[PDB]
């Protein structure tokens, strides 16, 4: 999965 | 409100403590309970209200991406019916998790945005409104479902109009909501170009005013980047 | 009984689904579901409950030492006062804690134990149920800690006794039951010299014992051997 | 911590 915040 | 009896800086002590236990259930409920004393909340407070419901959510997805990947299976060519069993657990979860974004929603509109008028407050609540309906629009199937991804995307739209205007392209909850919008672009609006070039003209951006910076701020900063960079290599 | 109107199989697969999805209070709910439906567990069922309420104690057993280290500090000297709220919070988890553990003394009682005459399944139980009462112990402070501490101590006395007799010294519930006594002695009883001579003698009986193994079997043996040498180590 | 399974 991507990164996110 | 089962915190309606507990002071406003006493839940504010209590989530403190349950994020040092990692008890992010009670951190969470800690926190709706401050929200729903009805005054604003700080910088640290907002970011205490994101971290608990962030590291709950977070959870009840890793939770269903699992029972869905099963269940997938379980549906396939030759497989062996399994019963009802692992449709009705992963809608158990999926309910659970449906009614953590309507709750956390429920704050935003009831009344943190109304109240937040200066850009790093209305900022960060509008990406949390964008990132709890995307939550939403990816366990989302039925007739709401193009309405769900709408539904991030103009909130995801406001905070970047706010922020474009009100931040330095080097602003953390300016980068965090770019790097967040351009995940949404790439996995629930089937827009990989759009999370492409957002994620690399915000990094862009980034770069070039990190020499206005602090070396705190450039540490704060850089890490976000290094996240939108990431992204980068992984989608190309 | 929440689970009440699920079919028992259904409640063992979603025990199982929850395990793939680490979601350990969910496990617990749906195995004392099961075990509710009044039948006999077997071994593998017997484990997935062990298993799931492992799991959520030792994350509110994690939790309340983050709690008492930052409670005890608050109550140093010199100290700034904080106000009730550490102890509050510390005793909402103790209680939570407290609450599980009743639970599982619950099911062992009613019914569990009278109707395991097996020694696989009875030591277990006896075992889980000096396990639970040492939890309690760990947290006691009262009038009942001496009887909690007695009845911790009571339960893994009788699976010693029954495992001495009706399993060879490589099972491996015997010796787990037996690093968990030991560690009982050491930790709760005030009773080092005995939790030392009780790994030691568990580890050197079952090395001797290990010839008469299959390569599976002696994996598993050997798996809980090693966690005897490692609190032998810790302790010497 | 000392280990219990
Ligand atoms: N308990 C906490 N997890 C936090 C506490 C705080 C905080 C503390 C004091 C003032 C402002 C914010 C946080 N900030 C964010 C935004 C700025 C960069 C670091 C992450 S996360
Ligand atoms: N889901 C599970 N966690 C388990 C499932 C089983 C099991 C499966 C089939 C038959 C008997 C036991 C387990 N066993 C124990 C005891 C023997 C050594 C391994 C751990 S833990
Ligand atoms: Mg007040
Ligand atoms: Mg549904
Ligand atoms: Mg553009
Ligand atoms: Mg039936
Ligand atoms: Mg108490
Ligand atoms: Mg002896």
């Amino acid at each position: 999965f991507p990164a996110t915040v | 409100g089962a915190m309606g009896s507990m002071e406003r800086a006493s839940l504010i002590q209590k989530a403190k403590l349950a994020e040092q236990a990692e008890r992010y259930e009670d951190m969470a409920a800690f926190m709706k309970g401050a929200v729903e004393k009805g005054e604003e909340l700080s910088c640290e407070e907002r970011n205490l209200l994101s971290v608990a419901y962030k590291n709950v959510v977070g959870g009840q997805r890793a939770a269903w991406r699992v029972l869905s990947s099963i269940e997938q299976k379980s549906n396939e060519e030759g497989s062996e019916e399994k019963g009802p069993e692992v449709r009705e657990y992963r809608e158990k979860v999926e309910t659970e998790l449906q009614g953590v974004c309507d709750t956390v929603l429920g704050l935003l509109d009831s009344h943190l945005i109304k109240e937040a008028g200066d850009a790093e407050s209305r900022v960060f609540y509008l990406k949390m409104k964008g990132d709890y309906y995307r939550y939403l629009a990816e366990v989302a199937t039925g007739d709401d479902k193009k309405r769900i991804i709408d539904s991030a995307r103009s909130a995801y739209q406001e905070a970047m109009d706010i922020s474009k205007k009100e931040m330095p392209p080097t602003n953390p909850i300016r980068l965090g909501l770019a790097l967040n919008f351009s995940v949404f672009h790439y996995e629930i609006a089937n827009s990989p170009e759009e999370a492409i070039s957002l994620a690399k003209t915000t990094f862009d951006e980034a770069m070039a005013d990190l020499h206005t910076l602090s070396e705190d701020s450039y540490k704060d900063s850089t890490l976000i980047m290094q996240l939108l960079r990431d992204n980068l290599t992984l989608w190309t």
